[PDB]
């Protein structure tokens, strides 16, 4: 059924599984016309598909020219993903292949069901976590590729760059998510906070900087405060 | 006019025949029904007076043989069995008749109720959905399941009504995914109609012995076919104008017979709500939806 807080080391566990978050899939801009009116223009997208226990994330790059003369694109959206996600299933090799996919938002559901129907083995699933990958788009290195491209590109990237040489899954993939969260409640200060020492650099093979055990410690609890720091502003507390 | 005579009632029973009712007492003298209209299929349907536990009955067309009820102490039930000697059988009930030991099928002249609600039903295809071959008559209780209902459990004694399922490969054609989930007219037109039924008056045949089903029975799966015969019309885009006129006609006198009590559970919330005005058809059904909001506007 659906996952939650009960069953959270399941994530870890050694039966292949991953994330689908759609909601940067579909993306747009508004602005008035001239005759005052207002219209979207869509910008590049992604799906975000997301390993949690190897770090292993598929961005499938949503180029612009998907949407073209087509009506009711949130809606189309959700069918866009469960088509590239079943095309990402049908590429990998059967040993590689999914036993579970956990949706991040429960539109999915059906669309993703109906293009899995030749896969009746694997487990489509919601989950009760708010998880923070809207904020993917974040990360620098991210953003980039996707607002670069020129056509449909799938883009292969670790999430955890090197950490899994040094702690768990369980334990990268709770950064990952105090990072996202950060970014996605305040980004600009959150970028700070990874930025702000100039000597400890992003690989160019990497997506984060590279914090040794202790700094990883320190951002840790600074992006913690920043949370808080947020929550006290947003709510007057 | 055709007859069903009963060989006795021992036990105290409610005896239906199509829409009508009536209780015979422990031991009275009753001897059956006659005046039963040919032309159409017929449904006896017993609820026994200390065990209310399982509505049982069969559908019959007085057309292809010679039908009585006897009770089985036995099997403790009501069974319908066929009289091959048909002298025997004109005597008998012309002597039950002379006693005046029937009772009269009490249709009204100008009472089309039971042609509505059976107009498609015809008896070679309930048996082949209820099947039973050594009879020419069908039995059907309350707690029968359907073929559906077994995959989600023996299956000679099965519904087999035919199996209807939107998220199947069936339904949605490869590369048609959000096409064919969104809009069921392949599923309806090519599958269902040009495929299995044949034709429209085969699907409505169905539909109409699903719901008869669920309403004399209170047959759960049954109830779940009619729902979901409903439900794929109603959410394709392209039906013929002559099956959605026939359509609405089929449902509102359905409604209309329905009892007033059971509409908590005869009727799926969901399934009318999403067909009278979310559907591609929600526009189309005038005379049903007229008749469910003033009768079941609570439902809605
Ligand atoms: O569409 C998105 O997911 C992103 C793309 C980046 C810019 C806008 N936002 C959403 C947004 C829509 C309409 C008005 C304001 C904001």
């Amino acid at each position: 059924g659906a996952m939650n807080s009960s069953n959270y080391a399941e994530l870890f566990n050694n039966d292949i599984k991953l994330f689908v978050d759609d909601t940067n899939v579909y993306r747009v801009t508004v602005h008035k016309t001239f005759e005052g009116n207002v219209a979207t223009k869509a910008i590049n997208g992604c799906i975000f598909t997301l390993n949690p226990k190897t770090g292993h994330l598929f961005l499938k790059i949503i180029h612009t020219s998907v949407w073209a003369g087509q009506k009711r694109l949130s809606q189309l959206a959700k069918w866009k993903t469960a088509e590239e996600v079943s095309a990402l299933v049908r590429s990998l090799p059967k040993e590689e292949q999914p036993k579970q996919i956990i949706v991040t938002r429960k539109a999915m559901l059906d669309p993703l069901e109906v293009h899995m129907l030749d896969f009746p083995n694997i487990a489509i699933r919601p989950t009760e976590l708010r998880l923070p990958f809207s904020a993917a788009m974040s990360i620098d290195k991210l953003s980039d590729v996707v607002m670069k491209a020129t056509e449909p590109q799938m883009v292969l990237f670790n999430i955890y760059d090197d950490w899994l040489d040094r702690i768990s899954s369980y334990t990268a993939f709770s950064r990952l998510t105090l990072l996202l969260r950060a970014l996605k409640t305040n980004e600009e200060s959150a970028k700070m906070i990874l930025l702000s020492d100039p000597t400890i650099t992003i690989k160019s093979y990497h997506l984060w900087p590279s914090f040794t055990d202790e700094q990883w410690i320190t951002i840790e609890s600074q992006m913690r405060d920043l949370i808080l720091t947020e929550y006290g502003r947003k709510y007057n507390v | 006019m055709n007859t069903v005579p009963f060989t006795s009632a021992p036990i105290e029973v409610t005896i239906g025949i199509d829409q009508y009712s009536f209780n015979v007492k422990e031991n009275q003298p009753f001897h059956g029904i006659k005046d039963i209209p040919i032309g159409h299929v017929h449904v006896i349907h017993f609820q026994h007076a200390d065990n209310s536990s399982m509505r049982y009955g069969y559908w019959f067309d007085c057309r292809m043989g010679n039908f009585y009820i006897q009770y089985d102490p036995k099997d403790g039930l009501y069974k319908m069995m066929e009289e091959r000697d048909g002298a025997k059988f004109e005597n008998i009930v012309h002597n039950f008749k002379e006693r005046q030991m029937m009772v009269s099928y009490p249709k009204i002249d100008e009472d089309d109720t039971w042609y509505n609600l059976t107009e498609f039903v015809q008896m070679d295809k309930i048996r082949k959905i209820v099947r039973k071959d050594e009879n020419q008559f069908s039995y059907v209780d309350s707690s029968m399941t359907t073929v559906q209902e077994n995959e989600l459990s023996d299956p000679a004694h099965s519904l087999n009504y035919t199996v209807i399922n939107f998220k199947s490969r069936e339904a949605i054609r490869p590369g048609h995914e959000m096409e064919d989930f969104l809009d069921k007219s392949y599923y309806l037109n090519t599958v269902m109609l040009q495929g299995i039924f044949k034709n429209s008056s085969n699907y409505f045949g169905e539909l109409q012995f699903a719901f008869l089903n669920a309403m004399f029975f209170g047959n759960y799966g049954s109830s779940l076919q009619w729902h979901a015969m409903i439900e794929l019309i109603c959410s394709s885009a392209t039906v013929p104008k002559h099956m959605l006129d026939k359509l609405d006609e089929i449902l509102y006198y359905q409604i209309k017979t329905l009892p007033e009590q059971y509409s908590d559970i005869l009727l799926n919330e969901r399934v009318w709500n999403i067909c009278l005005y979310s559907s591609f058809q929600k526009n189309s059904l005038h005379n049903t939806e007229k008749i469910m909001e003033n009768k079941y506007p609570e439902l809605l």
